[PDB]
């Protein structure tokens, strides 16, 4: 359709969103490959990004992809995919699947006091 | 003439409202919310009464829900007149400032007739409203609201198509969609930048689900989009007021749980239980169960939320007031980067900044 | 349910372009503003002539506090201290003792009008309608201590304004 | 007993930061006196700075003196720019305050305050 | 409303809209300042039978918050809520 | 039950409990408690050492998208050893959700600043210092924002009195406004209004 | 009717008169002491005693909702007339 | 390691901003409040309270209110346990005294003893 | 009973849409009038 | 009273030239109205 404006300021119109989304999802998969499999974050994020890769691969149209991905405009999907890739890099660096660092005191979350 | 750093200093009106709430009961803390935003006086109590009723696990009667929306929407006409006209006063066009003040004086009589005060009504209370509308009040609302559509077109004529107003407005105060969300912005800030977000449509409260209206959103995120969104919100307020006047249901104005809302004066002088409950409610106050909640409404400035914490007694443990203008002033350094020193009187203008709720 | 304000694409034809050029050169919208100002010059102004004219007010109006009396000469207040307990500004100070005939009456009823926020909690918490937020509003004083009312000033205010406070409460009490 | 430090790992780093803050305050005091057209001399202001620094000197917790260093640095930064008035600078000199009784006899004469 | 016809004509020409049909000054069309006394209705619990407070105890129905996890299989990844529907354009005035 | 009691929501309770379980099982390093209130509000009590990652997760996950920051509230409870309760409120626009993240912190130990997650907190926690003394490390510009410049102490702490320790009055001898010890014309009358009877049986603490 | 203490200062209905050695009377010189000339006990002292024929009477102050809450007075004791606690009116049984 | 072993005394008296006159001449009192004898309720006797001694309050020369000069007269704090209140008292440098929790002793009640055959605990009337 | 109620037929319709008059002479005609005034003054 | 004028200006008062011994030929006051007329002036009720 070659949408003139995406409706949001600072968000330029992506002329080729299909290859961009596919390369972002594959990059997310390669980044998530290094996470150990027993972490639930790897399983959950791999599942949702594989579902998103399947739905973005099985349809050529852009308007139906926007209306059935439930992510708003396809540029918003690209932005949230980039943010999820940044999250995957940060969780690679941070390793949050380890056990609890410190137990709280017994009277810490007791309300009312 | 140009700007790279603009650091505002606040605290000139710091009264410490949210500490004084801790030493007063829930009913005694109700007039405090009137004086936080003194141009949205009747909208802040709707946020506080929704917080107490959520903790108390009660709901207002159906007649009380329509009154709060009707007088909430008349306060949007209160606030947005202060928004545009003082923004025009700061820029320099003083002519429509006095035109709308006669209209704002006319809706001050509506506040005085139902509650008794022009500004600080203390009308909306947890459990309903304090008093009913006087007889023939809604007849006077309709005859005023019929003629109010000309005044918005009167105000729009001298400002929208004016080339002098446009040249001060069309390219100063531009945000993007992503940085507006990260800056805690709400209200016209998100709507002006093109983000579709309105609390009355997504997370509705008392009877806003039933009514039908439109949410005007911007195209470029400049000050001119934020001026047009404020003028169009006057039109949608008239649309709600016309709907509310024809769909006011019968019933009581207060919740019939007399342990929360006080009983009537005729029944407190005849029944024993009504006199006991009148004694404890006006001296001790009702016991709010422990639990922390964050209830946010759509104020005309933005998202107004109250974080209320109850310790089990009749007094709040902690009552944080979230100001829509507090986060809006936090972005002022980024707002005026690269603009001229005379543009800050318009960048302050396009955000509904009132120094009562900013400094608490 | 959402409308695009300021998303009207201007016409690119010769007619609209020439009309916009004529608007820019001939100041046509400025002429419209001049015409609106001329039309709003000739209207009758809404200026009421104070103090010879007064603004419209309601019988529920909250103003100067006053202490009422029964229609037998006895003071209405029974020193129950509900108004000083409900007062959000703590402007009301009550000190009481049993008087000569054994009736429970006040000895000191002080209202700090510089402290009071005129919220009307005392006029609704009072079980005998003793204290009333009366209709008076023209009581500005030249000295700070003249706004610190004792029991005698409030009783004088009640005796002065009872002839209209009784009518107002008679017209209003069915809403309470 | 193991805690997370703020800026200083031990007492020596906190002492060094105390030294640096005192050096900056001693640099600023003549400029502060001249800027606000103060009635005090330079040495009186430096004596006041020393008197605060020695009044707040009986605490040995590194985190406590680190927080006090941070608060003193905020005070120094607020005096760097023209953010305070003459009143906020002159508040440290309790001049209009009447001198309270200190010995037991005068405190007995004036009231019940111990 | 008491303005003369030539002043009304000049005013209507200068404004471009009919100003007498919608006057901003209030007149005798307003409601009167005195009203007949009203009789308010009662609430839904103004009853003499089956009106026990335990059947409508709103305050006492509160519960402590349910501890989902405390520190003393292949389920799908779950969002806090279903995603929001796309807003539809206003058919009354889309402003396009 | 029907007319005068607020109706209860159960599908929102189920969805919030499911997302709380998902969050608690996706970040086991820092989460300590997850609770869903009776009025369908989700609260996550996490360790202070995970103030940065967890919120960053909620900023950037595909299934959370908590883009907006609503509140940054400090609650002072003197009966605990970590007397300060720092509470973040997050709003997700895509899924239309609200979440609450709670952490504990005493007077001396600092907490890492959340400026890089949400820039609005760049002001908010600043006010927290000006009201509580909770130091926020790596803050860009942390100073007082609401109180007076010569103000000593933090007002919102529960041991701080209602009226302050100093009052301002103008003196003609020094031609200046000056601070004096507080002497009220009338003492603030403390009203004992706590009921001696139990109000809610479901909220009863077990005996010692 | 008010009284007159011999310092020249009027007497309030409570009974508050500044002494001869009280300096606070300097706040009155050049001005006036505002008192109430209608004493409540003297105004109710001239009210007649209502004679009824019932053992239990009910008083609400007159006007219904504009008076004090309704209170029941027992008139069994013929020695003392039953006086209402709110309005101060007193009722007497004929028997 | 990012952790430092500090065994120093937990004292924050210089951080609270209190003047010295109100941290050395005041007596903090930690106690369980007594039950009001006109009521049978005991819900107010479940939490420890911290209070300060009453200072001088005089009469206003103008109009007669209770004018005070003590800023901590309306400062009463609530604590769940005794040791936490003791820690909070030691933390702010207040000299403090503690009164123990006066629990009521378990009485022995019997309805039949009002109608005993020979004991002195008979009821004279009912 | 008696309370503040809308009339049994409801209130009348209330206008809320934007309504601006829009008025003009054409630019070509205005420039022709200016040219005519110029030539008359010059003559 | 003049009911043809717009609301606010329809009722008005001309003050006396002497009230309680004060020569008030020019000095008019807003509190110079007895309560029975203070009802009618400020539009408490329609009945004088
Ligand atoms: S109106 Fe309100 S603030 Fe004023 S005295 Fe009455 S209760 Fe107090
Ligand atoms: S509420 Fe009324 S009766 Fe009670 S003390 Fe106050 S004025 Fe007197
Ligand atoms: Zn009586």
């Amino acid at each position: 359709l070659l949408k003139k404006t995406t409706g949001l300021v600072g968000l330029a119109v992506c002329e080729t969103p299909h290859e961009r989304l596919k390369i972002l999802y594959t990059k997310i998969l390669d980044v998530l490959g290094h996470i150990p499999k027993n972490a639930a974050y790897r399983k959950y994020t791999e599942q949702i990004t594989n579902e998103k890769l399947s739905i973005v691969k099985a349809e050529p149209d852009v308007k139906k992809l926007e209306e059935q991905l439930q992510g708003g405009q396809i540029e918003e999907v690209i932005l949230q995919a980039e943010n999820e890739l940044s999250l995957a890099r940060k969780m690679i660096q941070w390793k949050p699947w380890e056990p609890l660092v410190e137990e709280p005191p017994a009277s810490q979350w007791k309300w009312p006091i | 003439e140009m700007v790279r750093k603009c650091d505002p200093h606040i605290g000139l009106l710091h009264r410490g409202t949210e500490k004084l709430i801790e030493y007063k009961t829930y009913l005694q803390a109700l007039p405090y919310f009137d004086r936080l935003d003194y141009v949205s006086m009747m909208c802040n109590e709707q946020a506080y009464s929704l917080a107490v009723e959520k903790l108390l696990n009660i709901q207002p009667p159906p007649r009380a829900q329509w009154i709060r929306v009707l007088f909430g929407e008349i306060t949007r006409l209160l606030n947005h007149i202060m928004a545009v006209t003082t923004h025009a006063l700061d820029i320099g066009a003083m002519t429509p400032f006095f035109w709308m003040f006669e209209e704002r004086e006319k809706m001050f009589e509506f506040y005085e007739r139902v509650s008794g005060a022009r500004m600080h009504a203390a009308y909306v209370r947890p459990g309903g409203v304090h008093q009913d509308l006087p007889l023939g009040l809604m007849d006077d609302i309709y005859e005023f609201s019929k003629n109010f559509s000309l005044r918005i077109d009167e105000l729009e004529e001298m400002l929208t198509n004016n080339r002098i107003w446009r040249n001060r407005t069309v390219d100063i105060g531009v945000v993007t969609a992503e940085d507006a969300l990260n800056y805690g912005f709400s209200g016209v800030m998100l709507r002006g930048s093109g983000i579709q977000w309105d609390l009355r449509k997504t997370q509705p409260y008392d009877v806003y689900d039933q009514v039908e209206f439109d949410v005007p959103i911007g195209s470029r995120g400049d000050c001119y989009d934020r001026y047009l969104c404020r003028v169009e919100e006057m039109r949608q307020s008239i649309r709600i007021i016309s709907q509310c006047l024809n769909k006011m249901p019968p019933g009581e104005i207060k919740v019939d749980d007399a342990k929360v809302s006080p009983p009537k004066r005729a029944e407190m002088k005849t029944s024993m239980e009504s006199l006991i409950h009148h004694f404890k409610l006006y001296t001790e106050g009702y016991q709010v169960p422990p639990g922390a909640t964050y209830t946010a409404i759509e104020a005309p400035k933005g998202e107004f939320g109250v974080y209320l914490v109850s310790d089990g007694s009749s007094r709040p443990y902690r009552c944080k007031i979230k100001a829509p203008g507090f986060a809006h002033l936090a972005g002022l350094d980024k707002m005026s980067k690269g603009h001229m020193l005379a543009d800050v009187v318009a960048i302050i203008g396009t955000q509904d900044i009132v120094f009562g709720e900013v400094d608490r | 349910t959402y409308k695009y304000v300021n998303l009207r694409e201007p016409s690119m034809d010769m007619k609209s372009v020439t009309d916009r050029a004529a608007q820019t050169l001939l100041w046509t919208e400025l002429i419209r503003g001049l015409g609106m100002t001329l039309s709003y010059l000739f209207r009758e102004p809404a200026t009421i002539n104070y103090p010879f004219e007064k603004g419209p007010l309601s019988p529920r109006f909250r103003g100067e506090h006053a202490l009422r009396r029964y229609p037998s000469g006895e003071e209405r207040c029974i020193a129950c201290k509900l108004c000083e307990a409900v007062c959000p500004a703590q402007a009301i100070t009550i000190e009481a003792e049993p008087r000569a005939d054994g009736s429970r009456r006040t000895t000191r009823y002080d209202i700090d009008m510089t402290k009071c926020i005129y919220c009307g909690f005392c006029q609704e918490a009072c079980p005998v309608d003793a204290i009333v937020e009366g209709p008076n509003f023209e009581f500005s004083t030249e000295t700070h201590e003249e706004l610190l009312y004792n029991k005698e000033k409030l009783l004088n205010n009640g005796d002065k304004w009872e002839a209209e406070i009784a009518a107002n409460i008679q017209a209003d009490y069915l809403y309470r | 007993t193991s805690v997370k430090p703020i800026f200083s790992r031990d007492m020596n780093e906190a002492k060094r930061r105390v030294r640096e803050l005192y050096r900056a305050w001693y640099r600023e005091v003549p400029n502060t006196v001249h800027l606000f057209q103060l009635d005090i001399s330079v040495k009186q202001g430096r004596d006041k700075v020393r008197e605060m620094f020695k009044k707040n000197a009986h605490v040995t917790d590194p985190r406590v003196v680190d927080l006090l260093v941070i608060k003193g640095k905020m005070e120094l930064e607020e005096t760097i720019n023209v953010w305070k008035q003459r009143t906020h600078v002159m508040r440290f000199f309790h001049e209009t305050e009447a001198p309270r009784p200190k010995d037991f006899l005068s405190k007995f004469y004036v009231g019940h305050d111990p | 409303a008491s303005a003369t016809r030539l002043i009304q004509g000049l005013r209507n020409w200068a404004s471009g809209r009919d100003l007498q049909a919608k006057l901003q000054l209030r007149y005798q069309e307003i409601s009167k300042r005195t009203q007949p006394p009203p009789k308010l209705p009662v609430g839904p619990s103004h009853r003499l039978s089956n009106n026990y407070y335990c059947a409508r105890d709103g305050r006492r129905e509160a519960m402590p918050p349910s501890i989902v996890m405390s520190s003393q299989s292949e389920k799908k990844a779950v969002s806090p809520a279903p995603p929001i529907k796309r807003w539809e354009l206003s058919q009354d005035e889309p402003y396009l | 039950t029907r007319p005068t009691v607020r109706p209860r929501n159960d599908v929102a309770h189920k969805q919030l409990s499911a997302f709380g379980e998902y969050v608690a099982e996706i970040l086991p390093k820092y989460v300590q408690q997850v609770q869903v209130s009776c009025f369908s509000e989700l609260e996550i009590c996490i360790h202070p050492d995970g103030v940065i990652p967890v919120l960053t997760f909620l900023r950037d996950h595909s299934n959370a998208q908590f883009k907006s920051l609503a509140d940054l509230t400090a609650v002072d409870i003197p009966t605990r050893q970590n007397r300060f309760e720092i509470v973040y409120n997050l709003l997700s626009l895509r899924f239309n959700s609200r979440i609450r993240v709670k952490t504990y912190t005493d007077e001396l130990t600092p907490v890492e600043s959340s400026v890089s997650v949400y820039k609005a907190a760049n002001w908010y926690e600043r006010e927290i210092w000006d009201m509580f003394g909770v130091f926020f490390a790596n803050h860009p510009d942390l100073r007082r924002i609401l109180t007076d410049y010569g103000f000593e102490g933090h007002p919102f702490r529960k041991d701080f009195p209602l009226s302050g320790y100093v009052e301002l009055r103008y003196d003609d001898e020094v031609k200046r406004v000056v601070a004096e010890p507080v002497e009220l014309a009338q003492e603030f009358r403390k009203f004992d209004l706590n009921s001696p009877w139990e109000a809610f049986p479901a909220y009863r603490q077990p005996p010692e | 009717g008010v009284r007159t203490s011999p310092t020249g200062e009027k007497v309030t209905h409570t009974g508050q008169v500044y002494d001869d050695e009280d300096y606070r009377r300097v706040r009155f010189v050049g001005r006036q002491k505002e008192v109430n000339e209608n004493f409540a006990i003297d105004l109710i002292a001239e009210q007649p005693v209502s004679q009824v024929g019932s053992r239990v009477i009910s008083c609400d102050g007159g006007g219904g909702a504009l008076g004090h809450p309704r209170v029941y007075i027992n008139l069994d004791k013929e020695t003392k007339t039953g006086t209402c606690g709110y309005c101060g009116l007193q009722f007497r049984q004929q028997h | 390691t990012q952790l430092i072993t500090v065994d120093e005394k937990l004292d924050i008296t210089t951080l609270t901003g209190v003047p010295e006159e109100h941290i050395k001449t005041r007596k903090a009192r930690i106690f369980v409040p007594a039950r009001n004898n006109m009521q049978s309720g005991v819900n107010n006797t479940k939490k420890w309270k911290m209070e300060f001694d009453t200072r001088e309050r005089w009469e206003n020369p103008l109009m007669g209110w209770a004018s005070t000069a003590d800023p901590l007269s309306n400062l009463v704090l609530t604590f769940s346990t005794k040791e936490d209140a003791i820690a909070f008292a030691e933390k702010n440098g207040w000299s403090y005294d503690v009164e123990e929790r006066k629990v009521p002793k378990p009485k022995s009640k019997s309805y039949g003893a009002n109608f005993s055959w020979n004991k002195r605990t008979r009821v004279s009337t009912k | 009973v008696k309370q503040d109620m809308p009339p049994v037929g409801g209130y009348g319709p209330i206008d809320y849409k934007r309504n601006l008059p829009r008025r003009g002479l054409s630019g070509y005609s205005m420039f022709a009038v200016g040219i005519g005034a110029l030539l008359f003054g010059y003559w | 009273e003049d009911n043809k004028q717009f609301f606010g200006r329809h009722r008005w008062v001309i003050y006396t030239t002497e009230m309680n011994g004060k020569n008030t030929f020019w000095d008019v006051d807003g509190s110079m109205v007895p309560p029975e007329w203070h009802r009618w002036l400020h539009c408490m009720t329609d009945d004088p």
